[PDB]
């Protein structure tokens, strides 16, 4: 059928080849292959989790994937696969935003980057609603770009985000992208104010005590004798 | 979000095909269910007052400690008591919403995607909402149909909470 | 993506308090009415695809541009792409009268398509124009009896003219 | 394979849960299709030789060019009007089957997914099987409730064809 | 994944002609019997955790090895994920008798499940008696007439005895 | 991610000559000081949950909407999200009084945080008096001492309100 | 697996670096922590008998339910004692080979991972594990560096738990 | 990945009871003579690079084939790559011996090494007396004393002998 | 960006916990470090003019042909020697750097991840750096601990070179 629309790639620190060396702002890498006790594989899949799903809870696990990759018929690449079609990513996902946003977040947790542009999320929004959530994620991992930077036995990461002698590289993902945006906050209307401002009690102003007054000394009669 | 209508409209749209027959069945098969629903949906706002009060007594007849023992979580005072109130009403409340949706969708949503973390930092043990709700699927007295299809409810949420 | 059934699910839970027996009547008479619903939504259905090919027939011989070299829908492609987004957004309106609520077409595909069409150049008043002629057939071919049990089939003529309505105003 | 019975169960499995009581409707949904859908299939059965030979009667009287021009794809000869016989009857039991199972998926997994390129490469112009499946539409005679359905079929399988 | 209706399916495809009658009879029976399979599947799963609980309570007072020290199911996470093992198989034996095929059973979890519990380490025959006392927990749920419209269920407890049966013998 | 020992480095290097003596007294006192430093941070991660909870109970104390129907933190995932919420600023300023540099802080947590709780719709200014008084009771925690040697940690107690005065300022 | 060596191994590896100068003195800080951790863990070993049965004693005096009513998670007869004494054993080893190892690791490989799920589907309430590791925390009287280490030890201990 | 702290852990686990006296005697003399353990490895890697070079530099001087053309190690990529492959081996071994175990070195690297040398169609002897040329010469930067105390080294020197000789023999 | 309190943090950050006995050992083992860290620090700032003038001094009496050959890389004139003064000041800086530290992260940081290019293109044998960092190291006298760090220190500064 119809292919991709050609947009030209934009600039990023990602395309570059970049001179990285062993530091804490790479991310701790996370492969199957290696991981081979009981706890790493407890490890890897809380940081699977981190990524696609940001700190899912017991409801979101699905014991089937987890399961079956501990025994270890299963790659990690179609463990991601797996959480990207279950349904919590779904329905988290792509039922709350648009197809555009949700191409964003996705190329964002499967590839490790940033888009390139808008018509980036543009072309690639065509996929999707034709062909299903299945054949994007599909499509998506079968792209050259994330077989080349993690592979079949890598969990993602975000790519080259910081660069050397920096304090900030860039904003880390988790934190950039959440799953709602402002178009669906406004549906559920959350912005209800807090109104603890102003309230205007009714009771008579109270007012400083004049020079002289009685009540001036009060305070040290009821401390007297 | 599960209804039988969205599920289907997320089949058809996961798969990219156009809505089909096999999709069309299950809305007058959503008859089945809710000529019956919408009823059992109406006597439980009316039953609702005597459900939680009286699944109030069960979980305070059941657990003396509760009502004893001094503590923030336990109902020893009168506000940990509303706060049992409140729990209980919104158990009931998700109960009639997931009878109204169809599904457990919505019960699923509001409730239990989080229980366990609840029920872990604020030490709310889950077998005091297994007496209520047990109170409940024992003392609603649905009638026919309309009661076959609460107890698949309710002991779905049991199996949510155990 | 929201059924009417969970609006007002929702909407007592924002309140907080049971479902009142007014908003009963009317979800009773909407489960008495869903089974028109329903299956309008089919009968708009089976012929979709004469009904994208005739209302793109119309709207090409309406603006000679789209076909004339230069033009937004000259290409092979570019025409075949434009077909495909009038079969969504016929499809699209399909769920929306199926779920019974504007919230699925709202929700799944007009919001960023404004953007789209403006980032793209493709212009947005022939894709009105062209969802509004695809209505005018949709209840017609919803709305005719053929071989149908005699029916009130005009509460969905109704609400199938707002779903598209809205549709070709979230165009623009 | 897409009868709603296999979608619950995939549903289910993706969503990693056990049947609710959504799913239970389902089957009794599936009640108000196949008391119907086993009679219509048998009466297609019963049906089933003078509705291809109808409607290969029917193709070839709207396209006398394919009885006229000598050509592999067209049935000029014996042996091309026996592929016809062949193409028309796979379509007539596709329909039977895809009647039995309650959905699409026999249609959709034995039919629909190659057409586009047979008809491509082989030259078979899809407005042929439109009129012979247009002409079953007509000449099945179905009674009420089973023939709208088939109708509401038999458009899908035209909707894949055009 | 097969559906019984969808195996007459692909058996009359096999051989190439229309569905038969007698095949037709017990489909339309099967038809008036799919009542009883459907929400005998539900009422299976009704108790689900309770039996799942039973039965593993049931399995370590027989075994007293599976929490001592040194046993397969010991530790603590050992021991959740073999309520997890038997909770799986509990509810894909709740899928067979729903597909009323045990080509599901067959087909999603039985097959490799031998091999993995072979080269994890983990005991089968054991497996197989807590399925087998899972079983006979499971009709009786079912079996039981209290609050329900009483009928003859002789297929369904039948049924799912060759389900259970058919997950402890693959188990092995 | 700045440790103060590399934030002299840092700052010698874009100076471009040796680290002074001046630097080289504060860096030698923030080595006998340290001992404080580190171990501050794990007796405020000591009771870090019991500290959680107690400001959420005060929150949800002093602003009745927050668990009140239509409130933000309502239903039961989002009351989740928000104690995930405190307990992440809790350990990420946890984090930079380990580190001695509220640049970690800055860095990994607070920056897009802001516009995160805008555009969910959260309120920031809860957020602010949740960590204010999560902040008051951690140096006292901290301050407290129980099986511990008395020293002077003010500085932990000063630096510590500092941290969570950042992070309270940086919510907004 | 969490010990600070196995830590500079994995960091090593993911990295693709051998060790450097830091490695290094992560071994002559488990100095620091070992040179009293193999002496702290030899008096729990002394102690460990005693322990178990005060812990016993204080969680059946804090909680008067559990011996009184009859159930199989309480302790009602000899054999659910039986099985308490055989938790808090299990608690007080996994604390003893926590001290040992020098990280959570062994802890929080062997006890921490399915707690969640064995006390929300036996009905186990971990505030009852609060209070044993509570009365350990309080009998233990370790002295010094090593009473600290380990109360930064039970505390990850209750953390965990609640 | 296995630590001998937890080696002993996991041992005493299987077993089920406590550590025991004996096993304590030999964790305390294993955390005094940690302090070889852990820097007799960084002096290992001290001077890793020049072991590889010597290593591989006696190595085709002693078979001249695979410099010459047609062997194994004779193009640019592939003489790279087999001194990528010296230097991984010489960090796996001294990961082993920080550890203080072999379980890293036969877990991470070594197991699957001898299959993949042989599908690859490299030789494996060359390996291995290239892993004891180089074992040779890693004890002696650290079997040789030059301005330093003097210690019963011979216990240490001793594993790691045991360390490149489970290498080369697991390479074969 | 290795120093030990980082990399303690970034392994509880990509964890997803909190701070254990590992933090406490980890920074009382920087002790063993820094104690005498920061006293060679300040020793080498005190040796430092000297260092670089010998070592420049090393450096010309071990390739003459630098010090002979016209080029922009070789230090014929004046210009060139002043550049070789910056570069092992620049050296001798990040060791400094490294040795306040505690870990390799300054120097792997500013002087290694671009190293094998500029050599590459600027024409510049790092067999000279080589020279340059055995004369510091030779040069620099510092007694018991401090001279374990920068052989271990200085090593891997030859390493990152060779
Ligand atoms: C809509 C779904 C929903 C659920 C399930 C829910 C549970 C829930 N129950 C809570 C409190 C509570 N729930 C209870 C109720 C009980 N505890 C006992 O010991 C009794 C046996 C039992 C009475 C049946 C009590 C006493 C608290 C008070 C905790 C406190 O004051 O710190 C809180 C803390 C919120 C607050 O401070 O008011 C939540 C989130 N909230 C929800 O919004
Ligand atoms: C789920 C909802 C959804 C919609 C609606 C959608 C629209 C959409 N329409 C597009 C293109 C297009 N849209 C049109 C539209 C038309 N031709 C005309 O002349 C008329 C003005 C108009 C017909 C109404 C044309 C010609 C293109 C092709 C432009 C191009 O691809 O270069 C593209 C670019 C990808 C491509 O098809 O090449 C997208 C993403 N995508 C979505 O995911
Ligand atoms: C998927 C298989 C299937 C079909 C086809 C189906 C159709 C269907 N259409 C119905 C009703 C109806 N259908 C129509 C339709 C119309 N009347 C008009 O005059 C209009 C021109 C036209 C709409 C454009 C009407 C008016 C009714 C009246 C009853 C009702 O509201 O459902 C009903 C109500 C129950 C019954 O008739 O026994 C059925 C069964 N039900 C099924 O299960
Ligand atoms: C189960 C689903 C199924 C479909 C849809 C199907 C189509 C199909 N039709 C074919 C041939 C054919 N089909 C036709 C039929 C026609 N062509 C015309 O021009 C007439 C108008 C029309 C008669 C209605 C003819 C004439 C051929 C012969 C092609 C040849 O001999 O090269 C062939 C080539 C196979 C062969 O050589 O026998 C396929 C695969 N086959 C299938 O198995
Ligand atoms: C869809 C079908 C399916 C099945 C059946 C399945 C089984 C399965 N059981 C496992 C473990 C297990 N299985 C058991 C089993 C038991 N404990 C005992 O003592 C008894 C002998 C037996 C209870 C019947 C135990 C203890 C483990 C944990 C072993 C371990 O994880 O180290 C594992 C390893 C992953 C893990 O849970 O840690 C898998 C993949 N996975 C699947 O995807
Ligand atoms: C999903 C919600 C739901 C449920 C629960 C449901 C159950 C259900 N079971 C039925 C029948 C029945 N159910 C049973 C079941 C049994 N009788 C026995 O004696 C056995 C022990 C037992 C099976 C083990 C029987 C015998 C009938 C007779 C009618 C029939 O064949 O359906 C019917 C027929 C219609 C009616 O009763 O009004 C219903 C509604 N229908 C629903 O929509
Ligand atoms: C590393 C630093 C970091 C932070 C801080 C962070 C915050 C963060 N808070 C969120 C939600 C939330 N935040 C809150 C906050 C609160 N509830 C209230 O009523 C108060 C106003 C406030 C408690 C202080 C609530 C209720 C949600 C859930 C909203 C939702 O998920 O729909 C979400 C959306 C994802 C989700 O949890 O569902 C993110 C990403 N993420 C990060 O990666
Ligand atoms: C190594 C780490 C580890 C942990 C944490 C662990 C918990 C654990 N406790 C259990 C039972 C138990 N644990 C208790 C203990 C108690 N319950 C109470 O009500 C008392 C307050 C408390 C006494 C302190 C009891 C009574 C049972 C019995 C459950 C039964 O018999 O069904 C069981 C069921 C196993 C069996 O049937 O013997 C597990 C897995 N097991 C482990 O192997
Ligand atoms: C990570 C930075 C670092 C290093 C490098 C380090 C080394 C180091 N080696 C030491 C001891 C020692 N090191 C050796 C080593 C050996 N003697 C021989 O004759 C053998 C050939 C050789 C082993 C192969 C010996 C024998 C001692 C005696 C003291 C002791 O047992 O620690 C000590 C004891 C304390 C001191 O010397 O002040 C230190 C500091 N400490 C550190 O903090
Ligand atoms: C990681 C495991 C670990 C811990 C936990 C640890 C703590 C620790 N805290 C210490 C000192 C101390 N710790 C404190 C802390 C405080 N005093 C107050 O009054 C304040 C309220 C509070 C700070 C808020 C003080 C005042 C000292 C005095 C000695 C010193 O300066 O280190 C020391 C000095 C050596 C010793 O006590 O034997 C140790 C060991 N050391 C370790 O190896
Ligand atoms: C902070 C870490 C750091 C390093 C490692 C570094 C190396 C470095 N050395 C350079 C030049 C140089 N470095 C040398 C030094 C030498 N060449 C020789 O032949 C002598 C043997 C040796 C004296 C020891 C010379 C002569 C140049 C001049 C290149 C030119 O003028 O084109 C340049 C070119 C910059 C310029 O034009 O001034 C860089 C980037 N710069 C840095 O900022």
């Amino acid at each position: 059928t119809i292919p991709l629309l050609q947009y030209a790639p934009s600039s990023q620190n990602t395309r570059v080849a970049g001179y990285t060396v062993g530091g804490d702002e790479q991310p701790f890498v996370f492969t199957t292959d290696n991981v081979i006790s009981d706890s790493d594989f407890d490890v890897l899949i809380n940081a699977a989790y981190r990524q696609i799903f940001f700190h899912a809870f017991k409801c979101d696990r699905q014991q089937l994937l987890e399961s079956q990759l501990r025994n270890g018929q299963i790659t990690v690449r179609d463990f991601i696969r797996g959480l990207l079609l279950s349904e919590t990513f779904i329905d988290s996902f792509y039922n709350k935003n648009s197809n555009y946003r949700f191409v964003e977040q996705c190329i964002q947790r499967v590839l490790g980057r940033d888009p390139f542009s808008e018509q980036e999320k543009i072309a690639w929004s065509i996929v999707i609603c034709t062909k299903g959530l299945a054949a994007f994620v599909d499509q998506l991992l079968n792209t050259d770009e994330y077989m080349e930077n993690f592979g079949y036995d890598t969990v993602p990461y975000q790519r080259r985000r910081s660069l050397a002698s920096r304090e900030q590289g860039e904003i880390p993902f988790n934190i950039k992208s959440p799953r709602y945006d402002a178009y669906y906050r406004s549906q559920l209307g959350f912005p209800q104010v807090v109104w603890q401002n102003a309230v205007r009690r009714f009771r008579t102003p109270d007012r400083v005590p004049q020079a002289g007054d009685p009540a001036l000394f009060l305070n040290m009669a009821r401390s007297a004798q | 979000m599960k209804t039988p209508l969205t599920e289907a409209v997320a089949l058809a749209d996961s798969q990219g095909r156009f809505l089909s027959n096999t999709e069309l069945q299950y809305l007058y098969g959503r008859l089945r269910q809710g000529a019956f629903a919408l009823e059992a949906a109406q006597t439980l706002t009316a039953k609702a007052d005597t459900l939680v009060n009286g699944a109030a007594q069960a979980v305070y007849s059941k657990f003396p400690y509760t009502t004893s023992t001094p503590g923030n979580n336990f109902a020893a005072d009168q506000r940990g008591k509303d706060k049992c109130a409140r729990d209980i009403g919104y158990y009931l409340r998700m109960v009639t919403y997931c009878l109204v949706a169809g599904g457990t969708g919505p019960m699923d949503e509001y409730l239990i995607a989080g229980v366990d973390e609840i029920n872990r930092t604020f030490d709310l043990s889950p077998s005091w909402y297994v007496e209520a709700l047990k109170h409940i699927k024992a003392n609603h007295g649905l009638t026919g149909d309309a009661a076959t299809e609460t107890n698949n409810y309710i002991d779905y949420a049991i199996n949510a909470l155990s | 993506m929201f059924d009417i059934f969970t609006r007002v699910v929702s909407q007592a839970d924002a309140r907080g308090e049971f479902i009142s027996s007014d908003k009963l009547e009317a979800l009773k008479k909407v489960v008495a009415e869903g089974t028109k619903r329903s299956d309008a939504v089919s009968r708009m259905t089976n012929n979709a695809s004469s009904i994208v090919t005739n209302a793109a027939r119309q709207l090409f011989a309406d603006q000679p541009q789209l076909i004339a070299p230069g033009g937004n829908a000259y290409t092979n492609r570019r025409m075949a792409a434009c077909l495909r987004d009038m079969e969504i957004i016929l499809r699209y309106v399909t769920y929306a009268t199926f779920t019974g609520d504007a919230s699925v077409l709202n929700d799944r595909c007009l919001n960023g398509l404004r953007e789209t069409y403006v980032a793209l150049g493709v212009p947005g008043a022939s894709v009105a124009a062209g969802v509004r002629a695809m209505g005018k057939a949709a209840v017609a071919i919803v709305m005719d009896p053929a071989g149908v049990t005699s029916g009130d089939c005009s509460s969905l003529q109704q609400e199938i003219e707002l779903y598209f309505e809205t549709a070709a105003k979230a165009v623009e």
